[PDB]
């Protein structure tokens, strides 16, 4: 039930980096895992990566491993995605999605792949 | 070859007597891995016992005791090592207790044994 | 100091962790080991300084690292964090007894005195090549599937009065503890499955505690014995920890330790006639590692039935300071680590070597 | 590696009819599928969880099943609000790798 | 001994060390020998002191031979002599609030 909220739009020169984020609210941050999705025009729901908040661990799609960092700020319930070496190929609407992991705080984390609480999507372009 | 393990707990005197008795009687004539892994280990244990024995029998030559189990010396007791009498130590103590009583003097004694052996060998060769 | 080798009755075909490990780690056990009983031999056995413990510890860690691979393993390094990710297959996991054996030239002394509490002279000593097999069980608070004392419950504390050391009392009777999962109960929380229940005979527990307090009273003759739960700390200590298969269980032992015996009587159990002390248990995915400092995550639970059947064979009890107490001593079950668990099993054995060359004065003279 | 091949993505179906959608894997997948309903300008909401479980707040109309490398979705008594782009996603790999689908549209 | 003074509800890092970087068991005790904090293998345990809700330790430094007692939200009542038991040696620090 996290009312995950999207950030603003961005435009960067190619070769630059962009950092975007989503704020989770209404529940404990640590009990939700988050992933990032890139809805590039004409594409499907491309997965960027995943972050575990109980264990500060992240996993990335192979083509983005040298380009993407996913992090989190446990005190501001904020999910972050940092993408470097930007290309026009990366023009897309970016967003977070949460997964509930009941009792993760106590060590009962499941690490599920079901994305239920979605942000709204922010467009990132290059120029 | 340490058939003397069963002597543990007996006194030094008793151990000596037991060996003499045994010596007279002896001299006078009076599922596969479970088999082969251990077969090798038992042979290794026995071959090693022989090798250590032979090694020591020759190492003892440095004190003039080569080839012997018991060898007598030309070095007296200094009584600083221990001031007990012969009967007290041989009759009221086991070998382990005895060793503990003097285990800080063994290097001193070993050194003296080497030295007197050298001098004795020298004396004979000078006389010849 | 030498390195002992292991032996076990490995089957090597069920693809179980201990049999797979043993297949290459250990040799077959000795089908006909000998034992020599020594006569008037007294030997000092110090269980707290027995190096066999460290060797057992290293072999167990290798077994665990080669088997129960976490999905995520976190190792702090000083102070960054190194994360290791591995495939997370589940494995069958059931301990096999492992024997330790002396290499050629060495032998193991065994203390056969049934009343020996350790840290001192054992008056009954025999020699063997191999120890009996020991089951490498990893657990806290209540140790499981160990050996039993021949006649009486034995306190083996390094120092009864130190308060920074454990009691590690072993029992002369095992108490069965049966832990089961509520099979086919599948329920999920939303914005359960991970549950188990452990049943302890209350009669056995009552008898066991009455006997334990009698021994504690002998050590503390003018005081009441009261039991409590932990004061805090990591979940592995606060609750009872054990595992079966790939499942790591945490059980709340509070129901077992809230008594106060003084006149060897507590009425802690109201003669409840339930006959069962039951513990609430949970199965966790993220646990603290026992293998030095670090944390690890395992894959979620098996969908079918999980059962554990264990023998409580001892308690890693501790005691409070006592400095500010008046007529009462407080004991708590929370405690233990793996070295303590092995000390309670390895206390009977010591490895020595014979040095055949000795000196004594006598009446003979060498002719020169 | 693991790839997801979907139906033609031009499914011509009238409202009130039962639409059939599909999700083929290049590699075996367990019941680790997620089916989503994307509307223009909207979040790609999850409707089916674990190949077959209603994800919550999901009409009975929308259901499916499958195993191995062949999974399906059907939408009974299809409503006009259901003419969305559907996605099938797979999370069965570990270390995580997500097959995120392609996207199929119902048409009329 | 070492003496460290803090104020009101702030936090203090009291320390014990070892030359042996092997996460060797140690304990912290107060002046009445009441266990406060200590190590049991890899796990942290606490004693029944007034500090169980305040005390912690830098677990990551245990294999560096550093075994601190960190107390947050100090109470005036916490002023005491704190005792380090590390290996065989003992060390002391006085805490004033
Ligand atoms: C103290 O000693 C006792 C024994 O002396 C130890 O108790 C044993 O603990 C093991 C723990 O698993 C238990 O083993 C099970 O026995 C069952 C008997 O039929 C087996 O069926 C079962 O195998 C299944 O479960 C395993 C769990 O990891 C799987 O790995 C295995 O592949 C099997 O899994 C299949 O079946 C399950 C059924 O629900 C299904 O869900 C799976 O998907 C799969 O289909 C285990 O072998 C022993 O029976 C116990 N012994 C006794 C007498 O009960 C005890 O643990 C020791 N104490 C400690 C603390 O270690
Ligand atoms: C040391 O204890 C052992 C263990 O009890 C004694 O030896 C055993 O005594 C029982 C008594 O019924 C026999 O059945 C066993 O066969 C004996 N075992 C062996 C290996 O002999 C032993 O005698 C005791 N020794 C001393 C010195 O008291
Ligand atoms: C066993 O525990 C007792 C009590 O805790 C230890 O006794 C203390 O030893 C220190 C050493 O200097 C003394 O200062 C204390 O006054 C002693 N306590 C009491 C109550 O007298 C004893 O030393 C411990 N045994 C060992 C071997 O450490
Ligand atoms: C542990 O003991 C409890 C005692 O209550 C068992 O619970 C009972 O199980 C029977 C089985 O049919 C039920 O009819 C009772 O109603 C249960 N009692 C209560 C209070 O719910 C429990 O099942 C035992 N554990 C195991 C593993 O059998
Ligand atoms: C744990 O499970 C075992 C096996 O089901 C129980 O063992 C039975 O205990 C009764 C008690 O008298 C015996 O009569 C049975 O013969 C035992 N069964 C077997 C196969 O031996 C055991 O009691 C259970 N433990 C607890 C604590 O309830
Ligand atoms: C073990 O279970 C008991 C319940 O049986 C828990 O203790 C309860 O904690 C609540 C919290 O306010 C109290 O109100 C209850 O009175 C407590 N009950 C008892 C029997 O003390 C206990 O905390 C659990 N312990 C662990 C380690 O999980
Ligand atoms: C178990 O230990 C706790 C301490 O952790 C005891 O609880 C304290 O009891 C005194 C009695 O007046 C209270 O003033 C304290 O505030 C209590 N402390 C806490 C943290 O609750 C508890 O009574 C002990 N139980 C037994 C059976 O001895
Ligand atoms: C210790 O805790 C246990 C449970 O947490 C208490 O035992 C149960 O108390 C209820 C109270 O109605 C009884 O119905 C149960 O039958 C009791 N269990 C058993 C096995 O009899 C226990 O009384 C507490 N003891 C103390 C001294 O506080
Ligand atoms: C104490 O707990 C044990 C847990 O096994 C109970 O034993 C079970 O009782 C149910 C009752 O129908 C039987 O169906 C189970 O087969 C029993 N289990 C075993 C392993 O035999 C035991 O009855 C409980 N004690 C009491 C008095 O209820
Ligand atoms: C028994 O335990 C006590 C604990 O202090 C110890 O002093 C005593 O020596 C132990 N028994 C033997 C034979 O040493
Ligand atoms: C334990 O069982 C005995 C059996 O007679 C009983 O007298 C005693 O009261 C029971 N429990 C306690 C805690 O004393
Ligand atoms: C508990 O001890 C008894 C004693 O014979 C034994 O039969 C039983 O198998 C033991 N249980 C376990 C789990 O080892």
């Amino acid at each position: 039930q996290v009312q995950l909220l999207e950030s603003g739009a961005e435009v960067k020169k190619p070769g630059s980096s962009v950092k975007v984020s989503c704020k989770a609210s209404g529940d404990t941050f640590i009990r939700y895992s988050f992933t990032w999705v890139r809805q590039a025009p004409g594409q499907g729901l491309e997965w960027m990566g995943r972050i575990i908040t109980i264990l500060d661990v992240a996993h990335y799609a192979p083509h983005l491993q040298g380009r993407v960092t996913i992090t989190a700020d446990k005190s501001t319930s904020t999910v972050y995605l940092e993408l470097r070496n930007l290309r026009s190929d990366d023009t897309a609407v970016y967003f977070c999605a949460g997964v509930y992991e009941g009792e993760a705080d106590e060590g009962e984390y499941d690490n599920n792949g079901f994305l239920k609480h979605w942000g709204q999507g922010t467009l990132v372009t290059v120029t | 070859i340490l058939g003397f393990l069963g002597a543990a707990g007996s006194t030094m005197g008793a151990a000596s007597m037991a060996l003499t008795v045994q010596a007279r009687l002896l001299l006078s004539g009076i599922h596969m891995l479970q088999l082969t892994v251990w077969g090798i280990k038992q042979l290794q244990a026995r071959v090693l016992a022989v090798e250590r024995y032979l090694r020591d029998q020759q190492l003892l030559g440095i004190w003039g005791c080569s080839g012997k189990i018991i060898c007598c010396t030309n070095v007296p007791w200094n009584d600083s090592w221990s001031n007990k009498t012969i009967n007290e130590i041989w009759d009221n103590m086991t070998w382990m207790q005895w060793e503990k009583e003097i285990d800080n003097y063994t290097q001193h004694i070993y050194t003296l044994l080497e030295v007197s052996q050298i001098q004795q060998e020298k004396n004979e060769q000078e006389l010849l | 100091t030498t390195t002992l080798f292991c032996a076990s009755d490995a089957k090597a075909y069920d693809t179980e962790v201990h049999n797979v490990w043993a297949t290459h780690a250990c040799v077959p056990t000795d089908p006909n080991p000998q034992e020599i009983v020594l006569g008037n031999v007294t030997e000092n056995f110090n269980m707290w300084k027995n190096n066999m413990v460290e060797q057992m510890h290293e072999d167990i860690i290798s077994l665990w690292d080669q088997s129960l691979k976490p999905c995520v393993k976190l190792t702090p390094l000083c102070c960054n964090t190194s994360v290791i990710t591995q495939a997370c297959p589940k494995v069958s996991f059931e301990p096999i007894p492992i024997h330790y054996c002396a290499p050629a030239g060495f032998a193991i002394l065994k203390c056969n005195s049934k009343t020996f509490n350790g840290s001192g002279p054992c008056t009954n000593v025999s020699t063997v090549q191999c120890t009996h097999g020991i089951r490498p069980v990893v657990s806290t608070q209540l140790l499981l599937n160990g050996s039993l004392a021949e006649e009486e419950i034995v306190i083996r504390s390094e120092n009864i009065t130190d308060n920074a050391k454990t009691i590690i009392v072993q029992l002369n009777e095992a108490v069965e503890i049966n832990c089961t999962r509520p099979n086919n109960n599948t329920r999920k929380s939303i914005h359960n499955i991970r549950q188990a229940h452990c049943n302890i005979s209350k009669a056995r527990w009552n008898e066991t505690l009455g006997q334990i307090v009698a021994k504690l009273e002998e050590q503390f003759p003018n005081k009441t014995i009261i039991f409590n739960h932990s004061s805090g700390g990591d979940p592995e200590i606060v609750t009872h920890s054990f595992n079966c298969g790939g499942e790591f269980f945490y059980c709340n032992t509070t129901p077992l330790f809230n008594s106060t015996w003084n006149n060897t009587r507590t009425d802690d159990y109201p003669t409840g006639g339930e006959q069962n002390i039951t513990l609430q248990c949970r199965i966790k995915q993220i646990i603290n590692m026992w293998q030095g400092v670090g944390k690890a995550m395992y894959a979620p639970p098996i969908r079918g039935q999980i059962r554990c059947s264990s023998n409580i064979t001892g308690l890693l009890l501790t005691r409070d300071g006592g400095r500010d107490q008046n007529g009462t001593e407080t004991f708590r079950p929370g405690g233990g680590n793996m070295r303590d668990n092995w000390r309670s099993e390895l206390y009977k054995y010591k490895v020595v070597k014979i040095e055949p060359l000795g000196i004594a004065p006598t009446a003979c003279k060498r002719r020169v | 590696e693991l790839e997801l091949t979907q139906s033609p993505a031009t499914l011509s179906v009238s409202p009130g009819e039962r639409a059939t959608l599909s999700c083929r894997a290049s590699e075996s997948v367990s019941s680790d599928l997620a089916w989503y309903q994307q509307k223009p300008g909207q979040a790609p909401r999850l409707l089916i969880y674990g190949a077959s479980t209603r994800a919550t707040g999901v009409p009975a109309r929308f259901s499916g099943s499958g195993s191995g490398a062949e999974f399906t979705l059907t939408i009974s008594s299809l409503q006009s609000e259901d003419f969305a782009v559907y996605y099938c996603q797979q999370y069965n790999n570990w270390p995580p790798r997500y097959t995120f689908g392609q996207g199929t549209r119902l048409e009329i | 001994k070492k003496v460290v003074l803090g104020k009101k509800g702030d936090t203090v890092e009291l320390t014990c060390t070892a030359s042996q970087k092997k996460s060797i068991q140690f304990h912290w005790k107060n002046s009445n020998q009441i266990k406060i904090l200590g190590n049991q293998g890899s796990f942290l345990t606490k004693g029944p002191s007034k500090l169980n809700d305040r005390a912690d330790s830098r677990r990551s430094l245990w294999d560096q031979g550093n075994f601190p007692l960190i107390i947050k939200n100090l109470k005036i009542e916490d002023s005491d002599t704190y005792i380090c038991e590390v290996e065989d040696q003992k060390e002391e620090v006085q805490l004033l609030v």
